[PDB]
RNA sequence: UCAGGGUUCGAUUCCGGAGAGGGAGCCUGAGAAACGGCUACCACAUCCAAGGAAGGCAGCAGGCGCGCAAAUUACCCACUCCCGACCCGGGGAGGUAGUGACGAAAAAUAACAAUACAGGACUCUUUCGAGGCCCUGUAAUUGGAAUGAGUCCACUUUAAAUCCUUUAACGAGGAUCCAUUGGAGGGCAAGUCUGGUCGCAGCAGCCGCGGUAAUUCCAGCUCCAAUAGCGUAUAUUAAAGUU
C-alpha cells in the first residue's frame, strides 16, 4: 500500500502513565486517512491493541501527500479514562453529554435563586 | 475587549509621484512585457525590495569600517543577497549593493526559472503551468508564480508526480474524449 | 427658440438615440498587458519624422 | 536684518515664533475656532436637509447660462443654505419639501467657477444617488 | 508623513487615573467612600385594589433617539486564566461562528499549434522576383490538450459544527463560466472622427469651452490610466526656503 506511519520526537510519560509522540503519514494519491485506520497500525508498531490509543491533529500539507497530528498511547484501559479530556473519550464511544443548552441551564438557576428551604417544583415539575 | 490577536501587518508597495509621466509609462510596460507580470503593482513591489535594501546598505556604508554592528549586518546582509542569486561571491562587499538593478530580483522568480530551465514554451505559459498545480520544487507542489528560488533549490524544479506532464491520469479533457470513442462512438 | 429659455434637460432630451453596436468581449487582466506590450514595442513599421498618436483621426 | 543667535536665547526664539504662526491665515482659521462655530455645517463633509425651494442663479461674466439651484434647510442646525445640481436636466428629480444630502464643493470655503456664492453641490435626493437616478441605474421611489 | 531639521495625531486591546443619571452620607471587611451594596435630596420612570411597593445596560446581545457616521436579543467552557470548602462546580472574562469593499498579504477572467495574410535579419537572382529562419498581430475555422469558479460522496477539522487544506463523480469554445471606474484643449497619458445643440442645455478643482462649421456640452465609434477596484466631500502631512 501507499500508507506508512513515522513517529517522531516519541516520550515516555511515567508521570500520566502514557508514551506521546508525533505521527506522519505518507498517503499519496488518497484522501485524509481516517482515524480509526491510523490507530490499529500504531497498535500493530507497538504491540499493545486499537484501544489504549488515541490520536488527533492531522493537518494535511498543500498538495497532498503528508499530514502530521499528535498521538498518545496509554498503559491500562482505565488510566485513559483517568487522564483523558472528556470529549476525546466521546470520540469512540466511552462516555456520554447531558443537558441540552446553556441557556436551560442558567435560566433554572435563576429561577431557583428566588425561592427558599426546597427549591423543589422548579427541579422536580420543571 | 482584550483578544487574542496580531494587528502587524504592512504595505509592499510605492506608487510613483508623477502619475502620467512617459519616460516611466513606457519602462514599466517593457518590464511587464519581457516577464510577463499581471499589474504595474507586479513590479513597484520588486522596486520596494530594492529600495529597501539600498538603505541598510548605505546607512551602513555610513557607519565606520571596523565596527561590530556594521561587520555583524554586513556580512549577514550580503549571505542574504548571495543565497538568492543575486550578487556573486566574487563581490561579496557592501560597495557593490549599490549596483544592483531591479532586473536581477525578477529574475530570479520561478515564472521566469521555469521558463529558463526550459520547462515551457514562453513566459506567458509558464505562469499558467505554475497556476495550474504542474510543477513542484523539492518533494513539494508549489502554486505561486512570485516565488524566488533560492540559489541551489535551482536544479530541483520539475513537473509533479500527479500531473498529465508526466507520470499522471490524463486530464478530464484527454478522458472526457477518450470515452467520446467508447460512449459516443461505440453506442452513442 | 420655443418653450422657456431656462427648459431644464433640453439637450438631454432633444438629442436621438443610438444604441451600443459591440458583441465583442475585451480582453482583460495580464492577458490585456500582453496585448499593449506587443503592439507599442514588438513590430513599430518604419515612418518619417512625424510621428502619429494611438487614437489619430485627422 | 537680525535675529538672535545666541546660545541661550531659546525663550525668545520660541515665544517670537509661536506670536507670529498668528499672522498666517490658514493656521489662524485652525485654531481661533471662529471658523468652525461659523461653518454651516457642523464642521463634518456632508448634512442632511429638506429643499425649500429650486432657483436658478445667473453665472458671472463673460459666459452666461441659468444654473439651477435648491435652497436647503440643514436638520442639525436649522440654518439655511444654498446647493448646486450636478448634471443635465437633473432639476426635474428634485421634488420640494424632500430630504437631501449636500456636500462640499471642491476648494474647501469658496464658490467654484462661474456660480456666485453657491458652495455646497448635492449628491442624494432621497436615499438614491444623483449619479444612478441619472444614468438609469435606479428610479425614483415613488 | 518624513533628505537633515520638523509638523500633526494618541476615545481605542499594554500601563496609570477617574466615573456608574447629578451631588451627598455610611454599613461590612485585610481591602470600598463600593453602586450587579444600603440610606436621603434633585431629575426621570414603572406597578396599584390609591393603602403601598419597586429602579439605574458608560458589562454582553437588543430597542428608541441623535446624526454624514458604527454588526446577532446565536454557540460553548474544549483552549488562556481567575474564583471557591475545591483533581469534580462557575465564568457574555475568554474562545467559536454570523454580519463586514475600515484596512493589509497572495492572486483567476486564456495557454498552445496548424493555415492564410503582415514584417525583419539571411540566401539566391544585375534587379524584379523566389527560397527562407525569427516575431507580431489578424481571419477562418478549427485542432486537441490544460485547469479552477461551481455542483458534490467520504475523510479531516472542532466542545459540536462551519472554513481552508486532502480526495472520488460531474463541470469551458468565447454570442459565455461576459471587469469596472473615471477621462481624451492645457497642467496630464489619450481623437484638429461622425451625428445632435446654438452664449441655450451644460461642462470646467485652475486657465477656459457653447452666439448654426464645438479637438472641452449630449451620444456612437476609437483611444488612454489604474485594475478586483476606481471617483467625490472633508481633517491632516510632504510640496512650503509660503513660519
Ligand atoms: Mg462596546
Ligand atoms: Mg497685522
Ligand atoms: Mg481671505
Ligand atoms: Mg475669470
Ligand atoms: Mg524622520
Ligand atoms: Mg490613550
Ligand atoms: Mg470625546
Ligand atoms: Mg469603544
Ligand atoms: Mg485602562
Ligand atoms: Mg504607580
Ligand atoms: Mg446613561
Ligand atoms: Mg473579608
Ligand atoms: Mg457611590
Ligand atoms: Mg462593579
Ligand atoms: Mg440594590
Ligand atoms: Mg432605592
Ligand atoms: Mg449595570
Ligand atoms: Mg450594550
Ligand atoms: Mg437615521
Ligand atoms: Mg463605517
Ligand atoms: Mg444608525
Ligand atoms: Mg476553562
Ligand atoms: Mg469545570
Ligand atoms: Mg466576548
Ligand atoms: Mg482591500
Ligand atoms: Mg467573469
Ligand atoms: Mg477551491
Ligand atoms: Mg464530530
Ligand atoms: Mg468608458
Ligand atoms: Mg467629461
Ligand atoms: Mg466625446
Ligand atoms: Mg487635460
Ligand atoms: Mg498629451
Ligand atoms: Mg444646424
Ligand atoms: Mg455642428
Ligand atoms: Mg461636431
Ligand atoms: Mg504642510
Ligand atoms: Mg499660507
Amino acid at each position: 500500500d501507499t500508507v506508512t506511519i513515522r513517529t517522531r520526537k516519541f516520550m515516555t510519560n511515567r508521570l500520566l502513565q502514557r508514551k506521546q509522540m508525533v505521527i506522519d503519514v505518507l498517503h499519496p494519491g488518497k484522501a485524509t486517512v481516517p482515524k480509526t485506520e491510523i490507530q490499529e497500525k500504531l497498535a500493530k508498531m507497538y504491540k499493545t491493541t486499537p484501544d489504549v490509543i488515541f490520536v488527533f491533529g492531522f493537518r494535511t500539507h498543500f498538495g497532498g501527500g503528508k499530514t502530521t497530528g499528535f498521538g498518545m498511547i496509554y498503559d491500562s484501559l482505565d488510566y485513559a479514562k483517568k487522564n483523558e479530556p472528556k470529549h476525546r473519550l466521546a470520540r469512540h464511544g466511552l462516555y456520554e453529554k447531558k443537558k441540552t443548552s446553556r441557556k436551560q441551564r442558567k435560566e433554572r438557576k435563576n429561577r431557583m435563586k428566588k425561592v427558599r428551604g426546597t427549591a423543589k417544583a422548579n427541579v422536580g415539575a420543571g | 475587549m482584550p483578544v487574542a490577536r496580531s494587528w502587524v501587518c504592512r504595505k509592499t508597495y510605492v506608487t510613483p509621484r508623477r502619475p502620467f509621466e512617459k519616460s516611466r509609462l513606457d519602462q514599466e510596460l517593457k518590464l511587464i512585457g519581457e516577464y510577463g507580470l499581471r499589474n504595474k503593482r507586479e513590479v513597484w513591489r520588486v522596486k520596494f525590495t530594492l529600495a529597501k535594501i539600498r538603505k541598510a546598505a548605505r546607512e551602513l556604508l555610513t557607519l565606520d569600517e571596523k565596527d561590530p554592528r556594521r561587520l555583524f549586518e554586513g556580512n549577514a546582509l550580503l549571505r542574504r543577497l548571495v543565497r538568492i542569486g543575486v550578487l556573486d561571491e566574487g563581490k561579496m562587499k557592501l560597495d557593490y549593493i549599490l549596483g544592483l538593478k531591479i532586473e536581477d530580483f525578477l529574475e530570479r522568480r520561478l515564472q521566469t526559472q521555469v521558463f529558463k530551465l526550459g520547462l515551457a514554451k514562453s513566459i506567458h505559459h509558464a505562469r499558467v503551468l505554475i497556476r495550474q498545480r504542474h510543477i513542484r520544487v523539492r518533494k513539494q507542489v508549489v502554486n505561486i508564480p512570485s516565488f524566488i528560488v533560492r540559489l541551489d533549490s535551482q536544479k530541483h524544479i520539475d513537473f509533479s508526480l500527479r500531473s498529465p506532464y508526466g507520470g499522471g491520469r490524463p486530464g478530464r479533457v484527454k478522458r472526457k474524449n477518450a470515452k467520446k470513442g467508447q460512449g459516443g462512438a461505440g453506442a452513442g | 427658440v420655443h418653450g422657456s429659455l431656462a427648459r431644464v434637460g433640453k439637450v438631454r432630451g432633444q438629442t436621438l438615440k443610438v444604441a451600443k453596436q459591440e458583441k465583442k468581449k475585451k480582453r482583460t487582466g495580464r492577458a490585456k498587458r500582453r496585448m499593449q506590450y506587443n503592439r507599442r514595442f514588438v513590430n513599430v513599421v518604419p515612418t518619417f519624422g512625424k510621428k502619429k498618436g494611438p487614437n489619430a483621426n485627422s | 536684518m537680525g535675529k538672535c543667535r545666541g546660545l541661550r536665547t531659546a525663550r525668545k526664539l520660541r515665544s517670537h515664533r509661536r506670536d507670529q504662526k498668528w499672522h498666517d491665515k490658514q493656521y489662524k482659521k485652525a485654531h481661533l475656532g471662529t471658523a468652525l462655530k461659523a461653518n454651516p455645517f457642523g464642521g463634518a463633509s456632508h448634512a442632511k436637509g429638506i429643499v425649500l425651494e429650486k432657483v436658478g442663479v445667473e453665472a458671472k461674466q463673460p459666459n452666461s447660462a441659468i444654473r439651477k439651484c435648491v435652497r436647503v434647510q440643514l436638520i442639525k442646525n436649522g440654518k439655511k443654505i444654498t446647493a448646486f445640481v450636478p448634471n443635465d436636466g437633473c432639476l426635474n428629480f428634485i421634488e420640494e419639501n424632500d430630504e437631501v444630502l449636500v456636500a462640499g464643493f471642491g476648494r474647501k470655503g469658496h464658490a467654484v467657477g462661474d456660480i456666485p456664492g453657491v458652495r455646497f453641490k448635492v449628491v442624494k435626493v432621497a436615499n438614491v444617488s444623483l449619479l444612478a437616478l441619472y444614468k438609469g441605474k435606479k428610479e425614483r421611489p415613488r
